[PDB]
RNA sequence: GGGGGACCCUGAGUACCGUCGGUUGGAUAUCCGGCGGGAAGCUGGGAGGCAUCGGCUCCCAACCCUAAAUACGUCCCGAG
RNA sequence: GGUUGCACCGUCCGUCUUGAAACACGGGGCAGGGAGUUCGCGGCCGUGGCGAGGUUAAGGGGGUUAAGCCCCGUAGCCGC
RNA sequence: CAGUUCGCUCCCGUGACCCCGGGCUAGGGGUGAAAGGCCAAUCGAGGCCGGAGAUAGCUGGUUCCCGCCGAAUCAUCCCGCAGGAUGGCCUCCCCGGAGGUAGGCGGUGGGGUAGAGCACUGAUUGGAGGUGCAGGGGGCGAAAGCCCCCGGCCUCCUGUCAAACUCCGAACCCACCGCCGCCGUAGAUGGGGGGAGUAGGGUGGCGGUGUAAGCCGUCCACCGAGAGGGGAACAACCCAG
RNA sequence: CACAGGUCCCAGCUAGCCCGAAAGGGUUUGUACUGGGGCCGACGCCUGCCCAGUGCCGGUAUGUGAAGCCCGGGUACAACCGGGUGAAGCACCGGUAAACGGCGGGGGUAACUAUAACCCUCUUAAGGUAGCGAAAUUCCUUGUCGGUUAAAUGCCGACCU
RNA sequence: AGGCGUCGAAGCCCGGCCUCCGGGUCGGGUGGAGCCGUCCAUGAGACACCGCCCACUCCCCGCUGUGUGGCUAACCCCCGAAAGGGGGGACAGCGGUAGGUGGGCAGUUUGGCUGGGGCGGCACGCCUCCGAAAAGGUAUCGGAGGCGCCCUAAGGUCGGCUCAGGCGGGUCAGGAAUCCGCCGUAGAGUGCAAGGGCAAAAGCCGGCCUGACUGGACCCGUAACAGAGGCGGGUCCAGCCCCGAAAGGGUGGCCUAGCGAACCCCUGUGCCUCCCCGGUGGGGGCCAGGGAUGACAGAAAAGCUACCCUGGGGAUAACAGAGUCGUCUCGGGCGAGAGCCCAUAUCGACCCCGAGGCUUGCUACCUCGCUGUCGGCUCUUCCCAUCCUGGCCCUGCAGCAGGGGCCAAGGGUGGGGGUGUUCACCCAUUAAAGGGGAACGUGAGCUGGGUUUAGACCGUCGUGAGACAGGUCGGAUGCUA
């Protein structure tokens, strides 16, 4: 027979792939060595809204 | 049918009738040191399809009786005449 | 260039066994490869179409090179 | 010999089919092309050689413009 | 005009809207608001070269002339029924030597069809006679039984039958003998070898089946494979090869 | 067909589902108000019974259960024969129907001689509940009754065989 | 048949523990010379001694694996350019092998006969009777039936007897129990279908036995004539045997059914053989018996296609033609009976003889390299078995009307409702509002409502794909004569 929507997903064609470019960037913690044993300040300069997030986001 | 469990019967050994003890012969599975058998497990390995037939439910109402006969002189097992079948065979003494 | 020795050397995950797939006429007795195991090594080792024991015969793997007789004709001479 | 007149007869061609003029299939005309070939093995027959024997294959020698021609070649095969 | 166009009419026309440039997804795969739709006029698996001169028991075709002989569609087996094999029937060559038999006459044997018949088996109308025979209706009961209709069985008379009946029984056919006839030493009967084609038959009489047409066998006479003369033409009918 | 809305299933992330020969990869610059897989299809009132069958999920003491391993026999060694252990899966047990599907049949019964059954008794797992009904589903069929016409194989309303 | 004892014991007192707490043992002391059995009983005798053990159970050590808990150093996952850190951890992953599940993905099969195919049935392997036509042979989805077993006796042989049914007689006893006479050609039985054969037997009753055997030859049938693997049967030679006095008979059932290749495997039995030779384990070969293919001269085997494709067939179905006329329409013969009497004004039972080809059916003769369907519209033509119109006859014909029949085909035979409808039903008119043929007249004239593709919905059936002479919406009509 013919294959099926999941199946055809697998292969990360354009109709399936996620357009990861209009997005804002992922949102990873900093890097465990400044934050272990060291505690920093920062300040929030802009609340925005991302495409896919279902979240805002901030910087 | 009832058959007796002895009878005198010419013995091909001892050339004259004597007394001889009636047996069945008792069906045994396949040698695997056979050539036949040898050559289905060679063939049987690998990539493909079965080799060979495989008959289902295949077996006649009843069989033929393969019976042997040994004197109680010589201690030989003769074959006697060609095998009649019937599936009812009761050995009666005497 | 020949006779003696009492001392030394002669190829290892190799030969080979079990199992699996392929290949072969190779049939319990062809060859290649994968997986587990794996020696003697000169007071030595291998083969002789199932396996083993004894006799007899032949040979010395696991390293390398080797012209001529052979295949073809993008081409040429010659012939039908 | 060309054409035509009269008397009588005559329903085209190839094909499957029991049966074709067929309301069964293939048929506008002309010219060229077009369909039991080659090898291997086996059975037969027509003819010819030798004959309890027959025959060479691969190949070799002589000669030649040449692959023709001449001679050898007992491996092998069949028969006994 | 066009391997999908033209006119009138009609529907959407701020949205899941329409269209250009640059890119990605490729064949058991892509893509699909899901119609097996679309993927360059090709989609229930695209196109191009290659395997490849695929295979079919199925369709079509198969090229000069005259001479001689000349069939068959039926028995057995096959996943056999539009196809094959072994036989039967045709043709060509050879050996081997003295007989052979399609027709007829007589004889020795076999048969159970047509017809006929009831002696077996099984049916079939009525009348007479004899039987309690475990019938059944009633009269007739302390019980033991008898008095009549009716059912059955047997014999006779009377009127009818049979593919799966026969006490009988042809025409006719078959085997063998003797003879006539015919063929054969210009080599038959018979034997060995080479090559086929034939496995759909039709008409005509007979038999089983069917309302009939027809279906299935049998007879080998004619067409198939056959001219000429006729029945108006006609496959089969008549004369005639 | 899609759609918004309803409900069901898998997954705590080295997940779930999927493409590949492998390496790697899509969902993923993602994280349960998320990703993926089915069905129904705005909205209003509702969604009854059944787990025996098939499917799936959990358990599995016990039976069976391949190789491997162990023991006895055989072979101056093997091939070979007989037993023990033996995972998954089956057998067995339990949940599950907005999972596939199913939701009949008889014996009957009350103010006639009227039909039907409030109600009892067997029958398989249980016997179709609210609704709707000659229906785009009804063979008899142009069912029967009423409206529409002078005339109705039509359309509409009703009965439920 | 005796054993121990200062090579130290009873008989009392405490304690741990196994435990059918039966009752056996054990560390300690008072203890200072004796205690069991040989005896008997017990199916089997000694807690008299000496042996290897039998079943449950404990433990010291070595090895072996299974499970649990933990550790890091292999291996993996994370941050980071890296160095280095964090998480997991002998699991996972990877490589080899073994079992299961597995239409996710492939290659295939899903037979034939058939008054077309499908369902049905088996005429698909055998036996008897008729068909069958008096030698042999002879087919159909021809007619009436059986077989796929059974029997150590229902087999072999020897002797003896004669059956079914009936009549007469006899206690219980009756139709029927067991008995005595007569008749009795088989009307009984012979294992089972049918046919054939059987009377001092092939039947019934008994005695003995296992020829239902081994090694072979030839011949007939399946299958005539006329080819055959396999199979069945018949006539014999030899060996060893059974019955009988003997002749003679016995190679299964009185004859005709009751069954089956290659390869492979099992069993018996003696031999031959395995790569230079010999022994051993094992294998190979010859002969005999056995395991089966019922589609029965032997594949291992489920479906849909309406999305379908290819090669053919009029060897074969649907529409139309052709043959036939069971059926259909129409007509006739007799006259029971009904008609107040009167068969025939009218009807005409039961039965019998016909016409047409206007309904349906049957056959498969022409047409599948295409002869385009039903209905409707348009238009032409023909038959009479005459609906009206013209002319008549009988009447249970007073008139007006009716019923039946005859001659007659020039003319007419219309309009509407539901339904695709032909048809049938109904409405208002009318003289009447007749039936039929022409490729069921007429699509190179038309229309396309139904039938009959490809899309979709409902009911029922199927596990499913899907199907329905069950409904429903949509669905193309080519032309220069
Ligand atoms: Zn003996």
């Amino acid at each position: 027979g013919k294959s099926l929507i999941q199946q055809r997903r697998g292969k990360g064609s354009p109709t399936f792939k996620s357009p990861s470019h209009r997005f804002r960037g992922a949102v990873k913690y900093i890097p465990l060595n400044y934050t272990q044993e060291k505690t920093l300040r920062g300040v929030v300069e802009e609340i925005m809204h991302d495409p896919g997030r279902t979240a805002p986001v901030a910087r | 049918m009832k058959y007796p469990k002895q009878i005198r019967t010419y013995c091909p050994f001892c050339k004259k009738h004597t007394i001889h003890k009636v047996e069945r012969v008792k069906k045994r599975p396949r040698s695997e040191l056979s050539a036949g058998q040898r050559r289905f497990r060679r063939i049987l390995k690998g990539y493909g399809g079965f080799p060979r037939p495989k008959p289902e439910g295949r077996e006649k109402p009843v069989k033929k009786l393969d019976l042997r006969f040994r004197c109680t002189e010589c201690g030989k097992a003769h074959t006697r005449g060609r095998g009649f079948r019937v599936k009812k065979f009761e050995l009666v003494e005497g």
